[PDB]
């Protein structure tokens, strides 16, 4: 017997209350490096280890935004991890969860990007390039990618459900799943200004709800703010 | 520049 | 180079948001047990991240003995969550935080096991068992051990503001804090049945309130509920 | 036995 929920780790832009960086041009801050060590790494490293070097870039960098709140600002990513074994993505197979399949698994990049107009929520320049490059990333990874676009919550909850019911998960050995919007503490919007919270994606894909993901690996990561803090950082002693 | 999400 | 508010710190939680966590009335809470036995046996050769990975496979398999009432056959998860840039090895080199000063850091041990509030919280019994095996475990792994026992919310909140601004931190190279009792998510109770945020206490040890732990690896255990919800678990398909 | 936190 399980519990409820198991063997997923969740990596997070930035910290509980506050707003996660993204760079009109290159894309978010957290994206950009994880997808920098991911490329590199994936060979060598485990997911959770990789994770660890994804913070030490957001840990180094600041903003750049003349004028504004954001100039010299600071960010900190984090992960929150259920896993059980060490996550190696194969591109030590004893002590790591198995990982062998072809695919390597199902992802989903699901980026909103244009925003319907509802709420305040602001075009998210940069967001395609972030979409590109996990695109391309679990592509090269060996993942069979699946990929949304600028969804309401509602479809977004409807169409993430259809994914985790997917029977492919039956044979595979992991799962993806990416989530690019803007956000508060707990929750993202949908392109209309409504919230689909995370604790009702994370249930999709549960050992209730999703058999077929039982001891599997289960992979997300959230770009979106948690919050509207800007870290304004500080001096190192 | 860098904007917040 | 500046810093973010808050980074290089690890928490291990004994349960999932809005559940239980689970405590033998003799043998102690599950993952303290679980905790013990790990960083015990592979502190020589494994990181804080990945002994907390072995603690999640350990919690993952128990399941709960009380018969006759709600928890017999339970289940629970732990997790972590992180914003460590480099590997956290204890040494009891490279790659790693620098973790060589003698003693390694300071720990506190804050248990409340004797409750008397206007809230229905219940003895713990074998908090006791939890205390004196986290006492024992800091001490092996060469920290110098500092203890509380039933504390209000207040007394909490300003005895961990004093240890967090002790000058001995300026020269020891990591910090503990064990905290152990009820709560609720994101809280901790004091014995007046009080809640203490854990925001708060995340606080006190941050870039900006506790500059002598800047760049330092920051372990927090919490050892309490955070929520009603009793795992039933699911059976494996 | 087993109880809750």
């Amino acid at each position: 017997r399980l519990p409820t929920r198991s063997d997923m780790i969740c990596g997070y832009a930035c910290l509980k209350g506050t707003a996660a960086m993204r760079n009109t041009k290159r894309g978010s801050w957290y994206i950009e490096a994880l997808a920098q060590v991911f490329s590199e790494r994936a060979c060598d490293m485990h997911v959770a280890d990789m994770l660890v070097k994804v913070n030490a870039l957001i840990k180094d960098r600041e903003g750049y935004a003349p004028g504004t709140e954001f100039h010299r600002c600071k960010e900190m990513s984090e992960y929150c991890s259920t896993l059980c074994r060490h996550l190696y993505l194969f591109p030590h197979f004893q002590l790591a969860y198995r990982l062998q399949s072809r695919p390597r698994g199902l992802a989903l990049v699901l980026s909103n990007v244009h925003f319907t107009g509802e709420k305040e929520l602001e075009f998210r320049s940069g967001g395609d390039v972030d979409h590109s490059t996990l695109v391309t990333l679990f592509k090269l990874l060996g993942y069979d990618v699946h990929v949304l676009c600028d969804q309401t919550a509602q479809e977004m909850q409807e169409k993430l459900q259809n994914f985790a019911q997917l029977p492919a998960h039956r044979v595979t050995d992991s799962c993806i799943v990416a989530l690019l919007s803007h956000g508060v503490e707990g929750a993202i919007y949908g392109v209309d200004g409504k919230l689909l919270q995370l604790q009702e994606v994370f249930q999709l894909f549960d050992n209730a709800n999703c058999p077929s993901l039982q001891n599997k690996p289960k992979m997300f990561f959230i770009q979106a703010c948690r919050g509207d803090e800007t870290d304004r950082g500080v001096d190192q002693q | 520049v860098d904007v917040a999400d």
